[PDB]
RNA sequence: GUGGGAGAGGGUGGUGGAAUUCCCGGAGUAGCGGUGAAAUGCGCAGAUACCGGGAGGAACGCCGAUGGCGAAGGCAGCCACCUGGUCCACCCGUGACGCUGAGGCGCGAAAGCGUGGGGAGCAAACCGGAUUAGAUACCCGGGUAGUCCACGCCCUAAACGAUGCGCGCUAGGUCUCUGGGUCUCCUGGGGGCCGAAGCUAACGCGUUAAGCGCGCCGCCUGGGGAGUACGGCCGCAAGGC
């Protein structure tokens, strides 16, 4: 019912999940999905396929909004980072560009005991 | 804070004889008038540690010299801490 | 690979206003490129960094940048 | 009196009176705090590299200048106050170091 | 003295972007988070993810180094101001004015104390979830003091180079920071690494001495008892000498 035609897509990948939001050129999502959103529930959530089937899912309902042309923006690294690229590449959605916009800060906030 | 300006007045001021340089006298001139900006930087920025040590050894320097100059002449002793108000 | 000051005139390393020599030193994202890829001496590089920060806060160089390709 | 230079970015869409009213205003803080302007550049519309006060562009003024050193920081308060004025940094001279001479 | 130089040296005020959190709004469903697995937890009062706006605190990515500065503790965004130390060249001035230093005085990471502010993130205590034979721990979710600032105390440490300060003498080689020079190089002054002689119980040190000498200060005399007792002094207390 929005028939949006072209859109963007991040991925946001951790080491305990992975999601992916298809959105609109100017920031607006469209659908989304993640690890959780399909079958997998604990640790499997972070799993290659796992970010596979959710850039797949994902894809297919941007599909249903009439998504063709999609560019990529990245930001966290974890298994299946990549795997959800190369599975959004061979979705049949024409991957415009792909970015890696990881925000990283300028040594900021004081991190938990588990990241020093 | 100290330019050539000010510095050149003084040591002309202090000199024992015209193009004396290093003179006891003009040591002593000098180093009193560092002495003096440094102390009215500590009026204010009393958290200013490093400073006041290095106010301390110019303190040190200072009366080192004195002791010398009374040490070896009296007299220009005297004439110079009535000229500069010290001790 | 070639180094920036090796393909360079003779330019001010004090222009903080310069965006386009400025912009050779910077990399692919904002960050500063090493002194590996800028072949600078110590003094220079300590010198380009304080100018390279000078013309990010005048909005000239960029702070942070997107990285393509990924 | 040190040598120092006033960089100016304010806002880019102002007119002439609005551009001229600023650029006056400037140049009446520049006297009342005893400043002799040495020289002057103005670059004016210019791409920024991040968005300043939402806007993409910025314009731009340069001033070397010769002024009492006590009151440079005043002088950058009352530059800052101005509404349009969105970044005032003043550097005091130096000499154009080289490279590759 | 003159003339140059490098620097996260200190203090004060200003100022920039990234990020976290929170709030407002838009769009958008069903989970997010988390772990070796999980669960507490959060989510239909609309979370997570995405976009725009606002608020606030704290810390400064790349540059960055095996680097620099400081007497030590220690000191990293940028700008301005106030200010300390230091190095080099000139061979200009004074003419032994020097070295050390019991006491004293000052400084002194973190944690801690008092009064008043501040409070994002982190986080002793504590509240829960797991794990386990038990879990008072490690792992997960919360969370106070605190961490931050002003002022006044506290005087400890693996406060480490486990190497007190100063001066002279005793092969070089290699990397480096910063000056000067007639600039394959030389000559100072710092930071490393090999290694002459020599030293050392050995490891190792070796012009940055743990070598050869000199001056002065501090300290040592088997382990446990024990940095405890008593006494004194200091401290609001903790406690310190
Ligand atoms: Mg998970
Ligand atoms: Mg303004
Ligand atoms: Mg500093
Ligand atoms: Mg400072
Ligand atoms: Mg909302
Ligand atoms: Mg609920
Ligand atoms: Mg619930
Ligand atoms: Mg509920
Ligand atoms: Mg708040
Ligand atoms: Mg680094
Ligand atoms: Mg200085
Ligand atoms: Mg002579
Ligand atoms: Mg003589
Ligand atoms: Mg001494
Ligand atoms: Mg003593
Ligand atoms: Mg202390
Ligand atoms: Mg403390
Ligand atoms: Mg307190
Ligand atoms: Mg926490
Ligand atoms: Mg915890
Ligand atoms: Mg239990
Ligand atoms: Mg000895
Ligand atoms: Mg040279
Ligand atoms: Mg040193
Ligand atoms: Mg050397
Ligand atoms: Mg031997
Ligand atoms: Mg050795
Ligand atoms: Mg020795
Ligand atoms: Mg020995
Ligand atoms: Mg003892
Ligand atoms: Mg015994
Ligand atoms: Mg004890
Ligand atoms: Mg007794
Ligand atoms: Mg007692
Ligand atoms: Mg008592
Ligand atoms: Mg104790």
């Amino acid at each position: 019912k929005r028939q949006v035609a072209s859109g963007r897509a991040y991925i946001h990948a951790s080491y305990n999940n992975t999601i992916v939001t298809i959105t609109d050129p100017d920031g607006n999502p469209i659908t989304w999905s993640s690890g959780g959103v399909i079958g997998y529930k604990g640790s499997r959530k972070g799993t290659p396929y796992a970010a596979q089937l959710a850039a797949l899912d994902a894809a297919k309902k941007a599909m249903a909004y009439g998504m063709q042309s999609v560019d990529v923006i990245v930001r966290g690294t974890g298994a299946g980072r990549e795997q959800a690229i190369r599975a959004l590449q061979a979705s049949g959605l024409q991957v415009k560009s792909i970015v890696d916009d990881t925000p990283v800060p300028h040594n900021g906030c004081r991190p938990k005991k588990k990241f020093r | 804070p100290i330019t050539k300006e000010e510095k050149q007045k003084v040591i002309q001021e202090f000199a024992r004889f015209p193009g004396d340089t290093g003179s006891t006298e003009v040591q002593v001139a000098l180093l009193t008038l560092r002495i003096n900006r440094l102390s009215e930087h500590l009026k204010v920025h009393k958290k200013d540690h490093h400073s006041h040590r290095g106010l301390l050894m110019m303190v040190g320097q200072r009366r080192r010299l004195l002791r010398y100059l009374q040490r070896e002449d009296p007299e220009r002793y005297r004439a110079l801490i009535e000229k500069l108000g010290i001790r | 690979k070639a180094k920036v000051k090796a393909t360079l005139g003779e330019f001010d390393l004090r222009d903080y206003r310069n965006v386009e020599v400025l912009k050779r030193f910077l990399s692919e994202t904002g960050k500063i490129l090493p002194r590996r890829r800028t072949g600078l001496s110590a003094k220079e590089q300590r010198i380009l960094a304080k100018t390279i920060k000078r013309a990010r806060i005048l909005g000239l160089l960029p702070f942070t940048e997107k990285l393509v390709r990924k | 009196m040190r040598r120092y230079e006033v960089n100016i970015v304010l806002n880019p869409n102002l007119d002439q009176s609005q551009l001229a009213l600023e650029k006056e205003i400037i140049q009446r803080a520049l006297e009342n705090y005893g400043a002799r302007v040495e020289k002057v550049e103005e670059l004016g519309l210019r791409r920024l590299a991040y968005p300043i006060a939402k806007d993409p562009q910025g314009y731009f003024l340069w001033y070397q200048v010769e002024m009492p050193e006590d009151r440079v920081n005043d002088l950058a308060r009352e530059l800052r106050i101005r509404d349009n004025v969105r970044r005032v940094m003043v550097v005091k001279s130096q000499e154009p170091f080289l490279a590759n001479a």
